[PDB]
């Protein structure tokens, strides 16, 4: 999916 | 260069601010021992007396007239 | 005499200026498509509606695309120049403006992703079409829009504000704030910024994007 948050 | 003379007089200060309420003579008499010349008092009471001497609006007039009539120990020259 | 009175009326001063109470706010414009209303339907165009199915959202996306090119208007979306911010070398912009759902324009770098609308000369836009696809591509869903205005790179200026809930659906965006007599905005730069997407995005996707301006034989 990506777009991982901190 | 006056000042210091006046501090080398006592009495000064309370006749001074009596002179500025305006005080009737009878308080003057109660607790001062030399005379004051009430011909010398009417006559100061009247000097001192002698008078001869919407916001958003302000802000462009007042804020602009200051800046179009200009000329160049504190100021202390009220 | 001539000169002092005309000098007056190109920069009225007294008559113009009533109070200076500005607020100085930025306006916020509502996208959301559950409440009908007069003005939301002009600005809204597809209609107010579970998720429908990516055909579906093709099948509206060709009738909005037929509607808004039903009434009387030009479209001058390919007399600009155009530069993202930057590319991913998998898609430009020529998908973004090729009128097709299923190809798509990616940008991919900093967070505040910029789009340049750059124009050749004083063209008078009055509508200008974007198309969101909230449930297709939540990944990269545009979630905060600012849309500048100005006649020069130099000279860009914040237009007006957007922000994104759920529109799955072209939008139209006339401009009456600018000019009331007009009807319409009158720039040659324009400029667009993705600060954010959606649940914390971090890229964005611009499925079409369309630009609205007004105006026996032998063969």
């Amino acid at each position: 999916l990506s777009d991982i948050t901190n | 260069f006056v000042k210091p003379y006046f501090q080398e007089r006592k009495h000064l200060v309370n006749v001074l601010l009596y002179a500025m309420l305006d005080l009737p003579e009878e308080e003057l008499k109660e607790k001062i021992n030399f005379n004051v010349d009430m011909k010398a008092l009417l006559s100061l009471v009247d000097t001192l007396h002698d008078s001869d001497i919407i916001r958003h609006a302000m802000l462009y007039e007042h804020i602009l007239n200051y800046y179009i009539a200009w000329v160049p120990k504190s100021s202390y020259i009220k | 005499i001539g000169i002092n009175k005309v000098l007056d009326h190109l920069a009225p001063s007294e008559l113009i200026k009533p109070v200076k109470s500005c607020h100085n706010k930025p306006s916020v414009l509502v996208l959301d498509d559950r409440i009908v209303d007069a003005a939301t339907k002009d600005l809204y165009v597809n209609g107010f509606q579970q998720n429908p199915t990516p055909e579906n959202l093709q099948h509206m996306f060709h009738q909005g695309i037929e509607i808004l090119d039903s009434a009387r208007m030009i479209n001058v979306t390919h007399l600009a120049l155009w530069k993202p911010s930057s590319f991913k070398l998998g898609n430009p912009v020529d998908f973004a403006l090729d009128d097709n759902y299923d190809t798509f324009w990616q940008s991919d770098g900093g967070q505040p992703h910029q789009l340049d609308i750059m124009f050749s000369k004083r063209m008078d836009i009055c509508v200008m079409a974007i198309f969101f696809s909230m449930i297709a591509d939540e990944s990269y869903a545009p979630s905060l829009v600012k849309v500048y205005a100005g006649h020069s790179p130099s000279d860009a200026r914040f237009y007006k504000m957007l922000e994104v809930r759920n529109v799955n659906g072209w939008v139209a965006l006339r401009f009456l704030d600018n000019r009331e007599d007009d009807q319409l905005l009158k720039c040659q730069f324009i400029r667009l910024l993705f600060p954010v997407n959606h649940e914390n995005g971090k890229d964005t996707h611009l499925r079409g994007i369309r630009l609205y301006v007004p105006s026996a034989i032998l063969r």
